[PDB]
């Protein structure tokens, strides 16, 4: 009963942060944001900033 | 002279500033239009907000296009049907795409005073009058957002949204160069410090807006 | 009263514009003077008049006017009845602009 | 808790959107026209029933 | 001039602002409420808290549902059923859903003067408003939450709440062109600085009434 | 009128009214079922 | 003018005002209140201390509620029975919970006046006088802490727990906007600096009081 | 199938002058 | 002198020059023109936008085509067949193209007042312009987009964009040099700092323009 | 049952952060961008930028 109950909260607190890690977080203001280029899903992008 | 609170045409701001540049000669009044026309020339010169966009319908006849003389800058332009949002690419590029070409997206460059398409796009203008109740829109027609060049007042009751929303914006403008004509120089620093802290209140308000909605990433992934 | 043409030469020079923004007078008595301000670009002209105000002692201790002529005039004209107010001297409040 | 009692009182003469002092009044000749319209609307519609 | 201990509104603030700049002649005070117009648009050109936020209906009708006018910013958008979320994004994505048709996330977009929404909404709003119908909220439809451009005084028992709450805030901004139209620099700096010093306080309330109550960085969901 | 309570008052807006082109969508909504009761 | 040594009433401070800056005239006495409005508006928009604060019981209807008018910022909030502090949360987050959701903790969010919650709570206000010498609770009830904006004087004997504690926080932050309006540019300075002084002497007799009992550490692990 | 947002004035052109001749043809 | 609110041109512009410098000598004025035929100078020397570009036809001949007397810079260059971009090379690579013959990138150089290219191309435009023949735009040739040597002025009546469009400018500029033959050197500073804000606002402008509609950063082609 | 759900949802986590990498976005500041020079698809350097 033990095993189970450990192995299960450890695996649970694994998954979350690999779930939150994987799919990832960007920062920056509205200054040099540039909303409309920074959209593109394309991984060759053809605009960024300076 | 005497000007009403809610200042909103070239007529009462012409006199605002000889008011605020409280000096009243035929030497400076004469040229207070040249000193607006300065101002605005200045402020639109590189001023991009949503009020002065304009939507157009594009005339497409192989590919290319003519850019409107009202022009200054490029925003999104897309179908006016299933969307397809167009992309900007190098002239370089979409030469290499026309030899190897002999769905697929739209990429678009700019020849001078020309417009181009790789896909060879033929799109047309509305039909236009006759009863001329609708203006209805024809089909294979594209729909392009630019940035256009508001016409100058040359008129006293004209009026313009920049007026409406911020007129000392250009009152402080128009008193950077009025104190060059005549060199009030501690004059010339507070209009344009003043100036540029009205004019830079305008960006942030519109950064803040584009994104205003809810801060996210980008949800947008080829699959 | 009236003195037309006042440069300020003795603090700065003839052609520069000088905001003008307080006329401070030292009077003596009772009494409800009028004061008007004006001037022109030139040194020769009589200039045209710009602002007017009524002076009441005991109630306002000096007056406001908004000037940048470099040569200023004012006049003060006193004609109230029962006025035996008297005029020690003034203090302009002014500032510096700029010349072509 | 609260009462929704109150009314506009100012006039709508700024705004760094939509409307402006050179087009509020195209808004204002707009605004009472399409009631004014609507009104006559309903009227109308009750005459057809 | 004199005032009442809580100076309510522009009638006696017009009157006010005359006397915290003790030499209040004609020339001057008739440009008071332009003074005013200044400072209140130079405030509100950034200022962003709830007491002008604004509960609204929409009517999507093809997801064109455009865009009023009093509109400054918003804060988040949703249905009244079952408070779904909406979030925001750029046509170069949306208009990739719509080559992709299969929707949950909701997005939407800011085309010029429209609102766009991927998915073909109707929420609804009668014709134009004559009304005679609560109708359960417009059968009870999206919902929206933004900031509004308040209105510009006009009258002298004209009043908003900033005077209610934190009126020497417009004293002090106005006094700002005041202090301009007539050169009298210090007190322009001083009352700049006081001004700015004043506001930053209400976001500062602002922030830290926001997100009150210790919330976890973020629930982070799995489903 | 208050020390610490800042959530008993609050400023309305300058005025909830929607853009012509609002009207104008309104407008239309009230004209295209015009011509489906004409029919 | 004379004033009294325990300075506590609204009507002792006004003259308090004019002794300190010892001037007495009708273009100065008439608009102290004016000063001492802007001094508490300032004081009152981040200061945050318990003697401000309020205990309130909702009307939560389903799942929403709404914000008094004299809220200024949140802090905890509980059950009237067994605790359960509540947490707060985002829109974009709690709009989740509800459509995959179809003990268990309990989150809020705020739109815009409006407060909501994910567990559709009802809650009701007590259940208020009749013979009324009780207020008795009801069950399902919660209860909120909050800071609220003390009401302005208004009257001259009226008293506030800031005269009481700290006199002379408001004494020195009103002489800043009083040689606001006679420009004691010098004078600015020093008040400033003593009021902020006096001012920020608040904030850490408070944290070291909320940390006071025993600096611990977290002893909350989920098990 | 989105409209773009062209001069506000504009449209209350486009507002009235149809509505105008929808409702004068209606009565 | 005297002007009217837009400044079309040089026979008022000359005169307004005057003016800004109140005092308009006769041995100042006669070089009027010659300050203006300084500033425009000094600007187009470096400055680079569409308005002054061209398209045109070549003759390639032999691979000597050579080069316009009005030319600056080059922007881009193709045919009018098949939409094919040429690029530029050095001489050091070319002559190994020849002594590697097998072309359809296709590069050129510029060895003195001539154009290369590596294979021998054979555009082809009428012997002189006598002309009678558009000859479907000269066999439908290269055609080539470059910055040109715009005209001095040589007249009142005059003209150029410029004017339409931003005079302050030229204003400023040719003030700069006006201020110089008479030494007045504060003003100098002042205009020529005004100058170039006035003009960095321009490039910024086609900046801003060039490259809109978020292209990738570059289609990246297999082939 | 659930060994599968958490390796699809592992693998679904995991791919969007395979297709986002790839890619490959550019972003600079407003000034220097040069787009002529820098949208060219040839990598081989003849336009540059210091």
């Amino acid at each position: 009963k033990d095993i189970q109950d450990l192995r299960t909260a450890l695996v649970r607190g694994y998954i979350d942060n690999v779930n939150n890690a994987n799919y990832g977080r960007y920062k920056a203001l509205v200054g040099a944001y540039d909303r409309r280029s920074l959209l593109d899903n394309r991984p060759g992008g053809v605009v960024e900033m300076e | 002279p005497d000007v009403q609170y809610p200042i909103n045409t070239y007529g009462w701001l012409k006199k605002a500033v000889a008011l605020w540049a409280d000096r009243d000669d035929d030497e400076f009044v004469n040229q207070i239009p040249n000193f607006i026309n300065f101002a605005e020339k200045e402020i639109y010169r590189n001023l991009r907000i949503p009020p002065l966009e304009k939507e157009v319908y594009l005339d497409i006849k192989d590919g290319v296009a003519y850019i409107p003389p009202d022009y200054l800058e490029a925003q999104w332009m897309m179908r006016a049907k299933d969307g397809t949002i167009f992309q900007v690419t190098s002239p370089e590029e979409i030469s290499y795409r026309r030899q190897h070409g002999t769905n697929q997206p739209v990429n678009f460059a700019r020849f001078g005073s020309r417009f181009i398409f790789y896909p060879s796009i033929e799109a047309d203008t509305p039909y236009y009058p006759d009863d001329g109740s609708p203006l209805i829109p024809a089909e294979n027609s594209v729909i392009l957002s630019y940035y256009a060049d508001p016409p100058e007042f040359h008129e006293d009751t004209d009026t313009s949204t920049i007026l409406t929303i911020a007129p000392e914006l250009l009152l402080y403008f128009t008193l950077r160069h009025a104190c060059l004509f005549v060199q009030d120089d501690n004059g010339v620093q507070k209009w344009s410090a003043l100036g540029k802290a009205i004019l830079d209140e305008m960006v942030e308000q519109n950064k803040k807006q584009e994104y205003s909605g809810s801060p996210i990433a980008i949800p947008n992934n080829m699959t | 009263l009236e003195r037309t043409g006042i440069d300020f030469d003795n603090v700065t020079n003839e052609w520069n514009q000088k905001h003008i923004n307080r006329f401070r007078p030292q009077t003596t008595g009772s009494g409800t003077y009028i004061f008007e301000a004006g001037g022109s670009q030139f040194s020769n002209e009589y200039g045209h008049p710009h602002t007017s105000k009524t002076y009441t002692i005991g109630v306002d201790r000096h007056v406001s006017v908004r000037l940048n002529h470099p040569y200023l005039f004012y006049n003060v004209i006193d004609n109230d009845v029962n006025s035996n107010a008297a005029i020690n001297g003034l203090t302009i409040e002014f500032a510096v602009g700029g010349r072509r | 808790i609260v009462y929704n009692n109150q009314a506009p009182d100012a006039v709508n003469n700024v705004g760094q959107f939509g409307a402006t002092e050179g087009s509020i009044g195209a808004y204002k000749q707009a605004a009472e026209y399409a009631a004014d319209s609507k009104y006559w609307a309903l009227l109308a519609e009750s005459k057809f029933g």
